[PDB]
Parts: C-alpha cells; structure tokens; sequence
C-alpha cells in the first residue's frame, strides 16, 4: 500500500502511518485515519528512519582498542560517529571496522604525498637513506 | 511459553548490566529482571545461553609481561542450596603483544531443570574489556 | 513446527553459499531459501544459530606482518526497518606465524521475536579461509 | 518431551566419560546412556550441543616446538549408514609458550532430524588437557 | 516457614526437614512429622550444607596447568582443597583461580621480606647489583 | 531381518531392499517385492555403501593450510582422496588430520634412511657436523 504507511498486523487493509526518525512504534494506529502511537526514543536509543520498530536501537560505543574517538554524539535520530584525531589515518579491516594509525612525519626525508583520511603519508628519503616501508633507514 | 533475551547495556562503562528495552531484547510470559538477574517464573526445563566478546591493545611494555585471564559464567541461585552455583563457564588466557590489538569471542548454552523462583545471573572476569554491543554481549533463556 | 539447518556449500571456493540438499541439512514447515537467505514463514520466537571455522598458513614474511580480522554475523532484514541489522556477531584477530598453520572456531545462537516475512542472512569477513565441511560451517533456526 | 544433559566425569583422568548422576545433569523421557552414547528414544528433531575447555603449560623447550591440535566433535551412528558421521566439529591449533599456561574454550550446537535408535557420541582430540568440571565439559540434547 | 525446613513442592504448608551436609534429597518427606528421605553422596560427590538438592555436587580437580596440588581430599561434606607446595606463593587471576609460583631466593642479595601465602620474597641487592623485578642483575 | 534390506518405517515386516553405493533412498519401497526408489547422487555428493540415507554426503575438500593436494577426484561412490606430493611425508595430528612436510635432503650428510609416507629422511652427518633434529649444522 502507500509507501510511508505499513499494513496493520491483525487486519489487512488498515495501512497505518509509519513512525518517522527519533521515534518507535509504541502501538499500531487504532483505525484508518487515526494516528499511529509513536514515542520518542529514550537517551541512548535512536532510529534513523521510517520504521515500525517496537524498540529503539542502542547507540554505538566506538572501538577504543582500535584507537577510535567519538566525533559526534548520539541523538534520538543520528547514531554516534567515530573517527580518528586528524594527524591520524584510518585502516579498514572490514567495511565497518577501521583502526586509527598515526601519520608518518617523514623524518630524514621529504613529504612526497601528505597524509589522507584512509592513507598514510608517502615520504621520499634523503640521499643516503632507504625507504623501508614508510620510514627512512640509514644505509 | 516463557523466554527472555537481554543485551549488555553499552552506556555503563565499568559494569555489566543487562537490559531489555532496546534492539531485539525482550521478556515474555513471566520472565523478569530484579538485581541484574533473571527470575525463573515456573518450574521446568530451560535452555540458558550467553555470549561475551573482549578486546584490548597493550600500550606499554609493562602490559605485555603478564597474561590476561578472561572468563564468563552463568550461575544459579536456587532455594535448594545457600550458594551460587556455576552452570556454564568459558575461559581464555590472552597474551597481549605490544601495540597489536586482540579480539576474542566466547559462547555457551545448555539445558537445565529449573525450579520456579530460581535466579540466573552472570559473572565476568574481564569487564573493562568487553565490546558492548547488542550483537556481541547478550544473555538469555527459554523454556522447552 | 518450522526449522532449518543449512551447510556451507564446499564446491564454491570464493563465496559462502548455504544449501539444504546434502548430509543432515533440511527445511521443514515453511522455511525456505531465496537469495541465500532464510525466509521466516510465521511470526514467533526463533532460536537462530551459526558456526564457522577458519584456517590458514602464512608462506611469506610479508604475510606475518599484519593481523587477519575474522568475523561472522547473522543479520536481519524486516519490513519494520529499511536496513540490515546484526543479531549476532563473533570476531577474532589472528596473528599468523611464518609457516605455522592456524585454526579457529566461532559459534553463536540466541532467541528472537521474528515477524513472518523477515529474512535472516549471514555476513562473513574471512571467506577465503573457511574450512568448508558440513560439520564446521553451518547456519540454522527453529521456532520455539 | 525427551532431554538430556551430561557432564564429563572428573574422576577419570585419561578418558572422557559422560555421566548423569551429579550436579545439574539429567535424563528424562526416554533418553538413556549405553557405551558412553546417548540413545535417541523417538524419531524427531533434536537440538544437540557440547562444550569442552582445554588447558596446559609447556615445562620444557621441546614442548614449545610443535603445536597442539585440539578438536571436539559430535558424531552420529544411525542404522541408515554403517559409519560414524560428524554432525558438529570444532578445532583449534595451540602454540605453547615456555612456562606460560594456555586456556581455550570450544562450543557447538545445531538441530537435526534424528531417527529412533540413532546414537550420539563425542570424539575428542586433546583429552589429557581437558579442564574437567560440570560447568566446562558437557554434552546434551533435547527434542524440539 | 522454619529455617531448617523447606516447603513441599505439591502441597504448601507441609514444611519438611532439610537434608544436612553429606546427603541429598532423595525424596520429599511424606507427611508432617515424617522424615525426609536423604541419602549419602557417593564417593566423588559432596554437599557442604542444608539442602534439598536432587544430586550431589562433583568434587573439584585442582588446576594442574596452574601448578596447584591437592591439600585435602574430597569427602561427602567438604570439597577438595587446593594449594601450592610451601616455598611457593599464590597469584590470584580471579577470586577463584590462582597459579602457584616458586618464591625468590634472593641470590646475590639479602632477604628483605620473607615469602608469604600471596606474595613473593622481596630482596635487597648487594652493592653492585640492580633489583630488576625480583632478581639482582649485575651492573 | 535380511542383511541387505531394512525395516519399513510405517509398517514393521515389510523389509525393503537397501540402496547400494552411489545412490540414496528417495522413497521407501511401496510393498514387499517392490523396488525401493533410490536415486543417483548429484555431482558433489556420494555414498560409499548400503544405505537408506535421505541425502547424499558432500564430497570432502582437502585441507590447503595443511599443504594437502587432491589425489583422486570425488565420484558418486568414492569420496575425494587427499595426500601430499611425493618427496613430502605426512605427519598425523589426529587419526584424520595430517599435514604435508618436505623430505629432508641431507645436505652436508648422507641419506641413512630414505623418506617414507609417514616419516622424514634420516641423515648421517659428515665428520665435522652435528645432526640438529634433521639437519647437519657445522661445529
């Protein structure tokens, strides 16, 4: 039926209004034309979309062992945003798990490419030095 | 009939508190939560289960010397005996490497003959290292 | 009434495809397989479970430098929300030694309140390292 | 109706014998124990599960050279086929460090369509290293 | 009802006598004033208290990997007692798990504090030596 | 009843013919004297015996991490056969799991015993060399 509404469990054809972000389905709407009972997620919960969820989702903690830091706090409609402190880049282990690493400074060298969001600094060593996987080591 | 599924509360940083008001957690048919324990509503056979996931990353050489003991366990407190009794225990010893983060998962579940009124609770050695999320740290039971 | 037990198909070398036509795998009472997902036939409480086993052997010193991230997870896709949601996740970090083969096993299961039409699927990080056999890599569910 | 929960007998130091007369172990509705195996009383679907925990501590440098293979597995012996068949297997390779004790836990469970008369048994590689206690080493099944 | 008695499962108000240590509830007492049927735990079992347990608890094996040794054997009412050989101290990993370690001798030093039940010997090194975490190493 | 036949589930005394290797019980035989409905395992399946299995067993993949290689392919009645390349020997970890290792060549020595299926080559070192666990190291 209408995208923005969903079918009532115990009675096909009574397409209730879905709950929008920040709230959750507390009770299915009573009859056609009647408001669906949605309620605001408690602090720590969130829903970032059209839903008819019976509970709100827990806000994510950032992975401290991965050196992550929380960029944005969690709100009733936007989940926690994690990242790294600038001067650090991200290395993705999986499409969701990234570890934060410190950017190389290029000691005993010159910055060839500056550090990126998902890439370490590329250095060029000074004559007399070997670039041994992102560090210049003397010959 | 009775069943419960609980998740570790991710807002409590230093303790392991179970809750049932978010995500896919729930209580039905008589199961309830007092003092962080599940109260068995009627006598019968129940399948009881729990999972924990731990992580860490030794920052200094001092931390790489001695191992870390990690354990999770489900205990029972019945009127039949004055003491807490372990029903399930999972253990692991971790040897942290300097700067390399470690990740481990432990799971356990079994069936028991419980009596109405009994209390089910968990004890964890390694709380500061739990990866608290609804899909990683949970505890539950259901009547067969 | 409804239940399913599926095994990872050992003939697909680079993907994880579930099947129910061999060994002790099966589907009964309404469970079915579309797009590598189990389709929940009726609303109710289900116990959902899965296991994976991984292995490897670093042949060169390059491979011994960085760790391997291994994860398995069961997700839900319900009409109640437009996104895939993790119900269970197991993770492990492996540090390969030069020439020494490694072997790890992960298992998880819990009970959930599902709605008819919901879809259950798995996501795995480490597919190239699965030890595909009917007793090591499986996935299933059953109504309580 | 039928269900069983068994624990590894802690008085047998070199073998893994299951028993049901102590702690929370039990048999009900037809399950029984012959030749260390559970005898399935009626045809149907059963959830079968088992857990083992191993430990050790290499005292000499000789012991730190080669790894240790640890495995636990639940097999089925049905009149339908003359051979033992693995239903569930969990494996792990352990690399002992000199004097540092190691601890590992393995768990597995799944649902199967069994026939009256079938026999369920376990095979373990690593018996001398089991941490025998009722909460760590168990085996059980229950009809859905 | 009376502490030392417990309520009968199938009939409230028939408070049976509990079984004391060394035994287990084999059968609930028949009627008020009638003995509860308790039985002696087989060898390997034990119960150290007032109980109405249907089975006895298994006696504990000591953790060999932890170097533990069994001090007292298990009896029908006292569970196995584990420890270490004197000259060794205990290190607790958890409120129940302890590993046994050999006490330091203080070679190339003098005993400052003798070894305890849960603490290693503290040494004072001889002049010309460094105390490097419980051992004296020469400069 | 007759070995080579099995009892019909829903009617004792109707001992159907078992299915032989390569096939599986698709349907129990209808009545005494009637053929049991067995079917050929799809490719990837197999059954190596008298059976009344409802499905065929999956063919085994060899353990690549163990360096195993597949000697014989799987067929509807013989399961995959794994092994090692000759010049390698097997080391059994368990009654089913073996790893393949390269045979020693006896550099700086003489072959005492040639390499076997489950045993490495035994060497005898040349005078001036130490046999340090299957290799000759100079004094």
């Amino acid at each position: 039926c209408p995208q923005g509404k969903y079918i009532h469990p115990q009675n096909n054809s009574i397409c209730c209004t879905k709950c929008h972000k920040g709230t959750y389905l507390y009770n299915d709407c009573p009859g056609p034309g009647q408001d669906t009972d949605c309620r605001e997620c408690e602090s720590g919960s969130f829903t970032a979309s059209e839903n008819h969820l019976r509970h709100c989702l827990s806000c994510s903690k950032c992975r401290k062992e991965m050196g992550q830091v929380e960029i944005s706090s969690c709100t009733v409609d936007r989940d926690t945003v994690c990242g790294c402190r600038k001067n650090q880049y991200r290395h993705y282990w999986s499409e969701n798990l990234f570890q934060c690493f410190n950017c190389s400074l290029c000691l005993n060298g010159t910055v060839h490419l500056s550090c990126q969001e998902k890439q370490n600094t590329v250095c060029t060593c000074h004559a007399g030095f070997f670039l041994r996987e992102n560090e210049c080591v003397s010959c | 009939k009775p069943a419960a599924h609980l998740i570790g509360d991710p807002s409590k940083q230093n303790s392991l508190l179970w809750r049932a008001n978010t995500d896919r957690a729930f209580l039905q048919d008589g199961f309830s939560l007092s003092n962080n324990s599940l109260l068995v509503p009627t006598s019968g056979i129940y399948f009881v289960y729990s999972q924990v996931v731990f992580s860490g990353k030794a920052y200094s050489p001092k931390a790489t010397s001695s191992p870390l003991y990690l354990a999770h366990e489900v205990q029972l407190f019945s009127s039949q005996y004055p003491f807490h009794v372990p029903l399930l225990s999972s253990q692991k010893m971790v040897y942290p490497g300097l700067q390399e983060p470690w990740l481990h998962s432990m799971y356990h579940g079994a069936a028991f003959q419980l009596t109405q009124g009994d209390q089910l609770s968990t004890h964890t050695d390694g709380i500061p290292h739990l990866v608290l999320s609804p899909s990683t740290v949970f505890f539950g039971a259901f009547a067969l």
